[PDB]
């Protein structure tokens, strides 16, 4: 069964991907083997971004795919499979976007997580440390369930934290703060 | 590569600023697929010998009002910019 | 860091922009770009997120290369203010159209703002006399008010307006704003060269009336905003100044009209008879910006150009909603060639009361509803049979009341010129001397013709007199 | 000459998809081979991907996705000459009137400026 939907367009592309590749127990060399592709389609920089465009035909098409699968012998067959697709559908605009999404799916099967811990201000090491060591203590990471912790600078929230990961967040901003602060003070 | 020279050889090779080359075309309107330079509003001509005004420029695609019958165009037809907003021969 | 963005599409003047750095935009806020025309100001009016915005811009979008840079300049559109703008016409930037040059301003304010507090609120009812016989007798403004007029297709909506500002805002000493949105630029000259020459506008000296004026040329999206930088001029003197102030705007039908076009190419479904479903809410801003509040008693003036002549479209019917006063001004009744052409069974002001205008004004109008509500209940009877076949009693108030139909059309000053019968502004106090008169029958016994476009009672004696000849 | 697959019949709106870059002008006169006789679909859009939409004139009862189509290359060519005077001719311009195949001259565009 799917490992939680992701998106309804482009992700149920990738969903289907996953769940096909899943079943056939090959999702890190699928993964692997798009990257792959993904990179050389890249570092095919005319008409490898400017070919991602539909303008040409459904036959010429299956050639750039024909061409594309010359570039490198395997890529899987569920991920040759999925450039026929591709073709057919004749968006490889949202081939990358399939990319992104099934790195997604696949970071979830590793179970991978991604975090941030925005601030308006570049953070410390050892608050990153004691803080990805925190919320590996609590059950917030599920372990099994790994954890990435980003700070990002945005002035946005005006000095203090916000530790941000999963549908969990709590925020020690200061702009926050002072918006409740201003406000109970308008009364 | 020999895999991108063969991208290079199978594709048509034009940049497509200040051209593009028409798509889905019919019921007096055409859209376009590249037009990457084209100024609003602007006088395209198109391979055919009809001529149209830009109305909507749209992310990779713009919207060309056909000043013409639809017999004249057909798909694929090669779109060239005037280079000049619409204007008319006045004195 | 410079918000730069490229422009993504250009699907009508509804420009999107596509912001690289993700940096915030923020709704309402204002952008330029710079044009070899000059600046062009686009207004984020959606986030359409991942960094897309979609922007109303105010001037025309012709020429723009899909792919240009932008600036975000930050906040909504920032008026000059002052005592400057007085004496100034000024373009919806602020930027003189009159060409007087810079408009040396202490405040530059946004054109957007809150509507003041329901507690702010003040309310007063000092009877304005327009010495327009039918305004007075039938729904008398006061100060502060806000007043209505639902004018048809190019019934002179402008010169009833006219009128009254050469009337009432000559009459008041304080700040004036003059805002004319989407107006037939010609006649926008004659204005203002007619202000010039009465004096209002005195460009040597001061002027106590300040002008924004949008022509009927502008594109859709800078008549949207006019309003909102009128509005903006009007708060400064409001507050700011804290004189009371005076407003006039003519259409508010463009301000709705101006947003049915946006809305579609905004993105929205569009309400019956095409109208933004934005249309409640979009209003209800406007109207509640004008408003007599402790800061300042702003008496506002505001202009429905009703469209296709139909009061029941949703645009008329939300303006009746937040007005102290109208006086509908119908095509039937300019046809029948009663200048001023308002309609008297379809005016009404809250400022009518016998608690206001007194018992004996109030006892006055009852009258005057009560024989034109006939006159008009026998207009069936009137065509299907002859006149004559009509009651006698009944007879005595047709005659009656086809006096006083006759009697309303007072010839206008501004109106003087083009009807080339001189003006007459007749008293409050000797208008409701007059009606009493002719309650009372005391004059009638002499013709409809008579009573035709004349002024006070006694004119009407005297017109007698000359008619005997 | 072009030839093409049926690839929808909804309605009396016929999709056409037809051979890669070769694809009918606007206002050409196609004709589908059908047990029925012939079927006559006028190209009134292009929809890309070397498609178009169709009307027809005559009935599309029984179509399979996939039938081939040919294309004439114009509006309908109809006979035209003194021959054709006193002949009833139906939307296809053949004889209906059973007075035989009509003698041509010329045939004709059916639009013409």
């Amino acid at each position: 069964p799917p490992p939680v939907r992701l998106f309804g367009v482009e992700g149920t592309y990738a969903t289907a991907l996953y769940q096909a590749a899943a079943k056939n127990s090959s999702i890190d060399a699928a993964f692997q083997s798009l990257q792959k592709v993904e990179s050389t389609v890249k570092k095919n920089p005319k008409l490898g971004h400017l070919l991602l465009n539909p303008a040409l035909s459904l036959k010429d098409r299956n050639s750039v795919i024909d061409a594309i699968v010359e570039t490198h012998k395997n890529l899987d067959g569920y991920v040759v499979n999925l450039l026929k697709v591709l073709s057919e559908n004749n968006r490889l605009g949202c081939f990358e976007k399939i990319a992104s999404d099934f790195g997604v799916l696949n970071d979830a099967h590793n179970g991978l997580l991604k975090g941030t811990v925005t601030s308006a201000e570049p953070l410390d090491p050892k608050s990153f440390k004691r803080i990805e060591k925190a919320l590996s203590a609590s059950k917030l990471v599920g372990q099994g369930k790994s954890l990435k912790l980003e700070n990002v600078v945005k002035p946005e929230i005006k000095g203090g934290l916000i530790v941000e990961l999963g549908d969990k967040t709590v925020d020690l901003s200061i702009s926050t703060k002072i918006q409740k602060l201003n406000k109970v003070l308008e009364d | 590569s020999i895999l991108e020279e063969r991208i290079k050889g199978v594709s048509d090779e034009a940049n497509l600023n200040e051209t593009g080359r028409v798509l889905a075309v019919g019921d007096g309107i055409a859209r376009v697929f590249g037009l990457n330079n084209i100024q609003a509003e602007e006088l395209v001509e198109f391979s055919s010998g009809v001529k149209g005004m830009a109305l909507n420029l749209e992310p990779g695609q713009v919207g060309i009002v056909l000043f013409g019958s639809d017999r004249l165009v057909k798909e694929g037809e090669l779109v060239k910019r005037t280079g000049n907003i619409v204007d008319v021969p006045v004195g | 860091t410079p918000i730069t963005g490229k422009v993504t599409a250009v699907i009508g003047a509804i420009v999107d922009v596509h912001f690289e750095q993700s940096e915030l935009p923020a709704i309402l806020n204002a952008l330029e770009i710079k044009t070899p025309q000059g600046k062009l100001v686009l207004e984020v009016a959606q986030h359409l997120g991942e960094n897309t915005v979609r922007t109303i811009a105010m001037d025309g979008t012709e020429g723009l290369v899909r792919g240009e840079k932008v600036l975000d300049t930050g906040g909504p559109i920032s008026v000059p203010v002052g005592r400057e703008t007085l004496g100034r016409i000024i373009n919806v930037i602020g930027e003189p159209i009159d060409e007087r040059g810079p408009i040396k301003s202490k405040l530059r304010k946004p054109i957007h703002a809150d509507p003041p507090s329901f507690a702010e609120q003040s309310t007063s009812a000092e009877i304005l006399e327009t010495g327009i016989k039918v305004v007075d007798l039938l729904a008398p403004y006061a100060r502060g008010g806000k007043i209505g007029l639902f004018g048809g297709a190019g019934v002179g909506k402008t010169v009833f307006i006219q009128e009254l500002i050469n009337n009432i805002a000559k009459a008041h000493g304080g700040f004036s704003v003059f805002t004319g949105v989407g107006e037939r630029t010609r006649e926008g000259n004659d204005l203002y060269r007619e202000m010039k020459e009465t004096g209002v506008i005195n460009l040597e000296g001061e002027s106590k009336v300040a002008l924004v004026f949008g022509q009927m040329n502008e594109p859709p999206g800078a008549r949207a905003r006019v309003a909102l930088t009128g509005l903006t001029i009007a708060e400064y003197f409001r507050d700011e100044e804290g004189q009371d102030v005076l407003l006039f705007i003519d259409n508010i039908f463009r301000f709705t009209q101006a947003g049915s076009e946006v809305s579609a190419l905004l993105g929205r479904i569009p309400s019956a008879v095409g109208y933004q479903p934005t249309l409640a809410t979009d209003m209800g801003l406007l109207q509640e910006r004008i408003t007599t509040t402790k800061k300042g008693s702003v008496t506002s003036v505001q202009a429905v150009y009703v469209p296709a002549d139909d009061l029941t479209d949703p645009a008329p019917a939300t303006t009746f909603a937040h007005l102290d006063a109208t006086t509908v001004l119908s095509r039937g009744i300019s046809e029948l060639g009663i200048y001023p052409a308002v309609d008297p069974l379809d005016s009404k002001s809250r400022l009518l009361d016998a608690a206001v205008v007194g018992q004996e004004h109030y006892d006055v109008a009852s009258k005057v509803q009560e024989t034109l509500q006939t006159y008009k209940s026998l207009q069936d009877i009137i065509a299907i049979l002859g006149m004559d076949e009509l009651s006698e009693q009944d007879k005595l108030t047709v005659e009656r009341a086809r006096k006083i139909q006759r009697f309303l059309s007072q010839p206008f000053a501004v109106a003087e010129v083009f009807t080339g019968i001189p003006g007459k502004l007749v008293r409050l106090k000797d208008t409701v001397a007059s009606f009493k008169a002719v309650l009372e029958g005391k004059y009638d016994n002499i013709p409809e013709h008579a009573f035709y476009m004349v002024g006070g009672i006694e004119d009407v004696v005297a017109k007698a007199e000359k008619l005997a000849a």
